Formats: C-alpha cells, structure tokens, sequence
C-alpha cells in the first residue's frame, strides 16, 4: 500500500474516532451517520456496523478495518459496495449525486474541497454533463 | 458502510486524480 494513500486514511481515521482512543465505535460514527440527515435506531446502528464486523462484536476495529478497507480500496467487483458509497452520497434517495449532496457530505466529512472543488469533482463521472452522477456513470467510474 | 464508505469516497476521490 502506498504511504500516500497510508497517509490519507489517518485523516478519514481521526475523523471517525472522537475519544483518542483509536478504535471506531458505534457512538462515534452514529453521531457522523446523524448530521448526513438521518436518525438511526439501536437496530440501524449495528446493522451498520455488522456490515464491517466480520468477528461479531458488533465495533469496527483494527483487523476488520484492514480487511474491509482492502475490499474498497481495490474495489473493481462493486456489488452491494455501489449502493453503500452511493447511499452516503446520494441524500435525497432519487440515485443522482450531484453538487448538491456531494457538497454536504464533503463538508461532513471535512475534507479539503471548497464549492469549486466540488463542481470540479463532479465532472469526472459525469460523462454527459448534466451535473449529476447517475448509477451507470457511478459504476463505469468505481469498477471500471 | 460507513468508514467503508469513507474509503470509496477516497477512492472515488482518487479516481479524478487522473487526467
Ligand atoms: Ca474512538
Ligand atoms: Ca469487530
Ligand atoms: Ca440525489
Ligand atoms: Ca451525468
């Protein structure tokens, strides 16, 4: 894995963890899950995270994080992976990210894109240029 | 799901660190 990519993830990292700890929790996480525009129960909460626990504990911890973050950085056989980015960028629920939803989660996240940025971004799947990512362009851009 | 979709965002990201 190149340290560059190594060094990206410590920011992702620091974000998601809120204690200093240096393990994800559920509470940490939820309350990011939260300012997306969405309130999820106790059941929502560990569906989540079931779907990165691989040893049943119900917390994303270290080796999972290898493993899953493998699953994703080389990602090139997107099954349910599609819907899982495709769910965090597309708000609304209509399967069309654009500048609009991408722009919050962006700023979610606290990323370094300004408004510009995002619009910019937008057009690398965007292949018709109707300022909008559709699930076909979404997928010929992660698989392909 | 969730720092999963944090790694699909870097990716898709990184995708348009290309041409
Ligand atoms: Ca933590
Ligand atoms: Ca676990
Ligand atoms: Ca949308
Ligand atoms: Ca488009």
């Amino acid at each position: 894995l190149t340290e560059e990519q190594i060094a990206e993830f410590k920011e992702a990292f620091s974000l998601f963890d809120k204690d200093g700890d240096g393990t994800i929790t559920t509470k940490e996480l939820g309350t990011v899950m939260r300012s997306l525009g969405q309130n999820p129960t106790e059941a929502e909460l560990q569906d989540m995270i079931n779907e990165v626990d691989a040893d049943g504990n119900g917390t994303i911890d270290f080796p999972e994080f290898l493993t899953m973050m493998a699953r994703k950085m080389k990602d090139t056989d997107s099954e349910e992976e599609i819907r899982e980015a495709f769910r965090v960028f597309d708000k609304d629920g209509n399967g069309y990210i654009s500048a609009a939803e991408l722009r919050h989660v962006m700023t979610n996240l606290g990323e370094k894109l300004t408004d510009e940025e995002v619009d910019e971004m937008i057009r690398e799947a965007d292949i018709d240029g109707d300022g909008q990512v559709n699930y076909e362009e979404f997928v010929q851009m992660m698989t392909a | 799901m969730d720092c999963l979709c944090i790694v699909t965002t870097k990716k898709y990201r990184y995708q348009d660190e290309d041409t």
